[PDB]
């Protein structure tokens, strides 16, 4: 009976974090979580160490050392974190589908733009950061119109090579 | 008869960690193999004359 929370919305928001949008194709990827922390919904992973695991720190991606995917919102993950994949378990990562993700940008983004990534912190924009700092996942684009700090749904494509932008 | 030969078979496979409902779940696979042998012909025999 928790009414805590209770904001008496208009209508039903859009999706989660994380969650998927259905479509016939996708690629859905079982890794193993190598942070000592665990890792949130919708976010991008990286190679790990373990030739079969993903890390959390995508820092040091390059066009040479591609990002691996994007993690799903599975809703059975041990209830001891949160809304995370603990330290040592099955990630379904995934790098074909169309998947909701949260925007980082000040002017948000609109139906079809390119996706940029901020090796930084490892969020989503719409344009180059400008200091090296920034990739462009080259197949990839967004599918919603959204403002800053919204959720958005965008389509992905990690066989493409990424593309530096300095 | 020329030749003896016969039949042997194996496989391979490999068991891996999964979870979350992804596609990727690994798979097996057979094999078979023949091998042969030669067999020769030899002999020895004697002889004598007619005054012998």
């Amino acid at each position: 009976m928790a009414p805590y929370n209770e904001t008496y919305a208009s209508d039903y928001a859009f999706a989660y974090e994380g969650m998927v949008s259905d479509i016939a194709p996708a690629d859905i990827i079982s890794r193993t979580v190598e942070t000592s922390a665990g890792i949130g919904f919708g976010k991008i992973v990286a190679q790990g160490t373990s030739d079969r695991g993903c890390k959390a720190d995508v820092s040091a991606v390059s066009p040479t050392a591609p990002p691996l995917g994007i993690t799903v919102r599975s809703q059975a993950t041990e209830n001891l974190t949160l809304d995370k994949y603990p330290r040592y378990d099955g990630a379904a990562i995934m790098r074909k589908g169309v998947i909701w993700v949260l925007v980082t940008d000040a002017g948000g983004v609109v139906a079809g733009d390119p996706v940029w990534l901020k090796k930084s912190d490892g969020t989503f924009s719409n344009a180059d950061v400008g200091s090296s700092g920034g990739l462009r996942l080259a197949g990839c684009r967004w599918d919603t119109s959204a403002a800053n700090g919204a959720l958005a749904r965008m389509r992905v494509d990690f066989d493409v090579p990424p593309v530096a932008g300095a | 008869i020329k030749t003896v030969d016969y039949y042997s078979m194996d496989g391979v496979g490999k068991a891996e960690w999964i979870a979350d409902r992804a596609s990727d779940i690994p798979v097996v696979g057979l094999a078979m193999e023949k091998a042969t042998t030669t067999v020769h012909l030899a002999g020895i025999g004697y002889d004598y004359g007619l005054e012998e």
